[PDB]
DNA sequence: TTCCCTATTTAAATTGC
DNA sequence: CAATTTAAATAGGGAAG
């Protein structure tokens, strides 16, 4: 299933954020994996992005809307920085 | 604590050339020789299929046969595959494997099955254009493959079962797409070098349906003269006819590059859960029992 | 360094250590970190095997594949693996599963001989708790432990279920590990969740004793899930079937002694594969597999 | 149609794709421009991207698809960097 | 340069709140936070609505209206928008409506088929929830003043009836989403807000379903005494009692904030093509002689 | 800084260019750039013009939406539209449309006093150019311009159809082009595809003239779309007809002298706002659009 | 691989306009 | 309105074990 990840953290917790995704999807460009998860892997690699901790910065996207989002600071309609 | 997805919830799959297989912050990364990594994804691989010039890491081997992700060496007669044995597979269908293998009448019947698996895989995974599915002439192929594989009176007698298969899909589809390019392994073109990385990736997804759901590569369903390779080459035949062939005609029709050729094979097997299909029907003839 | 360790009548298994491993004069060698060059040899060396810090090019996996090698990959020490393709009789011109495999696979669906293997296989655990003898812990030739012994052995010849031998089984090792703890005069109790340094030390002795096992069910190319004592949906009971016989004898009283000492998991690591190569176990293993298969 | 402009090429040259796809889609993941634009929009964004000058190195994903990628440094291989 | 790409298929509508809306890097922006500037992408933007502490500069407005792209402001009320004019925009839509449109029986005519067009918004756009496309009652009252419209003796004599439908709309939708509240432009709660900020939805889709195709406001339908704005409310209120009212009813009854409810409503604009349907909806009413 | 323009009867079109227009103690005032706040009278404004550099604020607009005004965005010189609302009779109690069209597509409906009209704003096309005089280029009182307004008198009196008047109109530019060409001592002939400084300069002489149109049509809420002249398929034709008016007037001798001296685009488009303001151009055409309409 | 550079690509912020 | 800075910023590299 389509899913696409984008990790917006601080280093050293966005290489951690990486490997954790990394073993997922495979990496497109400046922080944007993409690929295919079936949705118990969507719900698992939720697990291990909680149990990443505090400080992770990811929004998901199913297609245009937000399948989850852990950590945010600003994210109106659009999405923008 | 971390339960992790399983051979039947990978869906990525890479078939890596001039790489190098390395442990890269914890990720398996497919380092080819440009100086970029292929950070593959290694829980969501089925396996990373190695070719010339590759050298796989020995923590990263660690940590690919851990997540279930068998890697394998491509450059079929001498390919060996590194299935993955730590992780302990399903004990349950792996102990009927070889009660459907040991009784040669069960073994009929499990080889049927495995054989059998390749006419499901040619209208599962529906995305075969070109040469279609129902177009008479490789739907035809993929009958005559399952008239083939449905007596399977012994491992011996269809052993080479589906050489035949694919030597008919190959043939229909440079008939079809205008081409005359027959099986061959060193007719170094864009035709037979993308169905020899695309033969690469359908063994991709075959390496990870016996070394998590199905019993081994040791108990084949087809032995013989023309069947050397293990039964990971059986569950890439099953693949081979419907997500490698066809993918790699297209590519080759349509003037795409080998890695547009791997790229769009790896997202067939994605989209169509191909990966997930082999995981699931291997369970379906090892757990019958 | 590479190490040699015998299977069944020559040093046919090799463990090859932090390297890097190519093609060189159109022949397989391997460079270590150190700087020296090493080849292989060919007729020597059936199996190959890849510990932490090694890397094998494509040339020399096909090299080593096309004339009668089958390379595996494992962990530290050469004695857990995680990477193999399994064995054949000749693994280019045929592909089947072993005469291991057809006669491991006719004593496990025949009813009669797969009691007897079961009943063989306790008695091959009565032969390595004679045969493997440690200078430390309990020793096998006094009265409460050949006591024992006598026990289980009127134990497995008098039974018929297999319930009776699992039964058997039990009473062996909580006496075993009874007769152990009281050598070193500390009480204990068995479970597999005791987060303490003994019984974790236990647990990791065990993990190599399955490691050992899974080396031998390889080595004759035969599978995991075909156990003897352990049900058919055991996870991996075949592992276990084949590493209790080193658990009851070996693991138990070098674990124990070494955790009376309380010294660090690695160096548990190393005296365990050095007594592994020393005592020569594996081979043991297949020696007994053999006399199981062919009877 | 949702098409997703992900951008690769520099500093500079950055900034003028920035100003000619931004006009075009929705800037949210640190390059990855994603919105709903229409065909006849895409043709024009093929236009005004063999005229921004050399140097660009762009590649359109509308859903699972590599509809326009103009400029390459190093693509390896199966959808990735 | 560039064919300058058609308003009727424009994919973007944002209000934004306490912001300094300005040119960046050549680019139209929202400034919604302290220091977080947005991107608006003015070849998709179909309007740009602007609440309470909130200002758009010129270079804004010259980078922004010289495509079709709009900006009204909030504080149904007394609104000033600003369409764009230095774009010649075609002549045979307004010639022929001012054709019809001084012609007091003919100016009936029009307004008796944008007003009858509540129906066909809410035929063209089904994928609906809670109420659905009818709960026995909104296809009832939408068909009653559907025939109030059909009759339509004079302007006046409907200055203020289509009020009639939006209360009774706020307090239809009410008596199945349980809440009691009333009409105000200053109660704090939840549904007032969310029914008020989806006006401001309606008013730019229907502002820049005038600006581009080429009536200017002002020269009203439907005048009176209450009913202030213009023609733009007489085309907002189309997409307001049919689309925005169920989706602001949703939001109001989900609980969720204000910012995914405009993600609702502007994936109901993008999938559906809205303001392409209110391009083409109301040119078969100008273009039509 | 605020600039202004009569249209009817009273200096009322206040221009706004590089301020922040915010709400101020419950009043709409605007800050500039330098640092000042001034504000803005209320009944004397209907039209209020915003240039380049001017932000307004949206509780500002709710006032002036609540108390009677209509706001626009302009272009350099603040003169050029290209962002408004639009005229109504009065913006808070009745939203009713503003006479001048009811009186001016009245009398185009009918093909009678439409043309009419049409010699009518040929008739001011003459007055434009025997009324406003400059200092430089052609006079507009020697014998070949009286020739040839009498010429156009004729060729406007007697004519009833409209293919006759866009031939006189052409013929009346080429016509006066040659003599504006000869008194400057040069030959030429119009082209909108040469890029040369004169003909670049009659190009953007008449595009701000255009602006000139479609702001003195915005003031009474007539729209650009609406020729009399040119075609109803021809877009914006109202705008190249009322500029029409006083592109061979004021337009063609500050475009020609700015390409003899030599200056650059925006300092002549400073100059054409110069003259648009000192000689009330904007209310100018809304005194001949308000004596076309009414008749 | 954990780790530390370390060239980079990169923004959005400054900032005239 | 783009005219460019500065970094928020990652694999991409060497080691290492």
């Amino acid at each position: 299933m389509f899913i696409r990840i984008k990790c917006f953290s601080k280093q050293p917790i966005a290489k951690k954020v990486s490997r954790e995704v990394s073993a997922y999807l495979e990496y497109t460009g400046n922080n944007t994996w993409e690929g295919h998860i079936s949705g118990q892997g969507v719900s698992n690699l939720q697990t291990k992005l909680i149990n990443v901790g505090k400080g992770v910065k990811v929004v998901c996207n199913y297609q245009d809307k937000v399948l989850f989002a852990i950590g945010n600071v600003a994210m109106s309609d659009t999405g923008s920085v | 604590m971390q339960k992790q997805i399983l051979t039947s919830q990978k869906r990525n799959m890479y078939i890596l050339s001039r790489c190098k297989v390395l442990v890269k912050n914890g990720q398996v990364c497919h380092l080819h020789e440009d100086g970029n990594v292929y950070t593959v994804p290694y829980a969501n691989t089925v396996f990373i299929g190695l070719a010339e010039g590759t050298s796989i890491t020995n923590e990263a081997m660690s940590m690919l046969a851990a997540n279930g992700v068998i890697v394998f060496w491509t450059k079929a007669a001498d390919i060996i595959c590194h299935l993955p044995q730590a992780d302990y597979r399903p004990t349950k269908y792996m102990q009927n494997w070889v009660r459907l293998w040991l009784d040669e009448e069960k073994k009929l019947s499990a080889a049927k099955e495995i054989l059998k698996m390749r006419v499901d895989s040619l209208s599962t995974h529906v995305h075969d254009f070109g040469v279609d599915v129902e177009n008479k002439r490789v739907s035809s192929i993929v009958n005559k493959f399952d008239k083939g594989v449905t007596q399977a009176t012994s491992f011996e007698s269809l052993l080479g079962h589906e050489g035949t298969f694919v030597k008919s899909l190959y043939k229909e589809y440079a008939l079809e797409y205008e081409i005359e390019f027959k099986r061959d392994h060193k007719s170094a073109d864009n035709y037979n070098k993308f169905l020899t990385l695309g033969n690469y990736y359908a063994y991709g997804i075959a390496r990870s349906s016996l070394w998590a759901l199905g019993i081994d590569n040791s108990f084949p369903l087809l032995h013989g003269s023309t069947r050397r390779g293990g039964l990971v080459f059986d569950v890439a035949d099953i693949i081979k006819t419907s997500i490698i062939l066809p993918l790699a005609f297209h590519a080759a029709d349509q003037g795409m590059s080998n890695t547009e050729f791997k790229r769009s094979c790896v997202a067939y097997f994605d989209k169509n859960d191909i990966l997930a299909y082999l995981i699931n029907n291997i369970k379906r003839l090892c757990m019958e029992n």
